[PDB]
């Protein structure tokens, strides 16, 4: 669970 | 419109209970947790979707969208489902179906 | 969500759109697992709404994207409508979901973890992003 | 509305629906004659926007409904974005409302007039019945 | 969902300016008006709807539905744009225009 | 203005 396959682009 | 067509997201920091209740009083129970008031917010639509935290490589469902500004004002904590203290009963739900 | 930016689409793969019988977007939620989706119980789920996967986009029309009935939804009994305490149904779906890049599970965690004050999370939606 | 009722279908003949360019409800508003409506400056109405009117039941094909370009936005400029006060956005027809038995104007008050705490009102709309 | 498909209705009695403040303090000012607050509750979905009252046979547009309880609570008043200070440009942008 | 054709039953 909990890793995307299409990482997530955060700004923070 | 407001509507924003593609799916947003937004960075934020937890919030202590004490903390929350500050704002919020006694609105705030146990089986909630609080984020924001950093210049960003939840607002209509967002309701039941995810809080994550990322936690060993992974993310993790911290909250749930409940509950917060009359107005999404982001000096203003959102109010989030606390998993953690509704997670035996989801873990008890998918058992027993 | 008021001051976020868009999501690299396909990078939150559990987030759904929850849909009224009319197609209407009321409320998110997140899966769990390919047959369960969780959510707020103030979204007052029924086996009409319909749960939609693999969508970022709100004006698209694709096949690609996953429309799935529910069989049946399991409210927290200790939700409290006044208060809004305890605010979570969770969704069995009537098919799994087939999960691809798109489509996958959130990790839940255990009642006894500390996520302490301070951290930074992230939270998604398709809510106002103007009041 | 929480805890109101069904109106009787076209009995408030000015209300309007706002609608993105999805065909989503997201705001409603006011017929004030064939060519205007008045709305809330926080909906964020475009061009892009559609109004309709003579409206009842949102799950309905069979009702004589009208779906209205519009062609020009004026939002005061006194809104203001914190405190929400002057809450207030005009909107120009591109095509006029055509008046029925279903579609009609609401009066306006004068900027002079006293409605006293305590007088029964009304307030209308398809927004939810329970948070 | 508890989106209503079929129109609803309300009828609910106005508030005076301080009155409202009672509930809401200093976020209420000059061009707004409240109404509520006695077991209806305006909610997402109603914001730039009508508020009515009935004058001379007629009825009137009193206010615009603008912002309200965080959770619908209908023992909060609602917030509505108060048509009569907003009225004047209304009428100057229809004139002109 | 104000006077619809099918009269609201409140």
């Amino acid at each position: 669970c909990g890793v995307p396959a299409i990482q997530p682009v955060l700004s923070g | 419109a407001n509507t924003p067509d593609r799916l947003q997201q937004a960075s934020l920091p937890l919030l202590s209970n004490t903390n929350c209740k500050k704002y919020w009083g006694t609105k705030i129970k146990d089986a909630m947790i609080c984020a924001g008031a950093s210049g960003v917010s939840s607002c209509m639509g967002d309701s039941g979707g995810p809080l994550v935290c990322k936690k060993n490589g992974a993310w993790t469902l911290v909250g749930i969208v409940s509950w917060g500004s009359s107005t999404c004002s982001t000096s203003t904590p959102g109010v989030y489902a606390r998993v953690t203290a509704l997670v035996n009963w989801v873990q008890q739900t998918l058992a027993a179906n | 969500i008021v001051n976020g930016e868009e999501a690299v689409p396909g990078s939150w793969p559990w987030q759904v759109s929850l849909q009224d019988k009319t197609g209407f977007h009321f409320c998110g939620g997140s899966l769990i697992n390919e047959n369960w989706v969780v959510t707020a119980a103030h979204c007052g789920v029924t086996t009409s709404d319909v749960v939609v996967a693999g969508e970022f986009d709100q004006g698209s029309s694709s096949e690609k994207i996953q429309k799935l009935k529910i069989a049946k939804v399991f409210k927290n009994s200790k939700y409290n409508s006044l208060t809004i305490n305890n605010d979570i149904t969770l969704l069995k779906l009537s098919t799994a979901a087939s999960f691809s890049q798109t489509v996958s599970a959130v990790c839940l965690p255990s009642a006894s973890d500390d996520f302490a004050a301070g951290t930074t999370c992230v939270t998604t939606g398709w809510g106002l992003t103007r009041y």
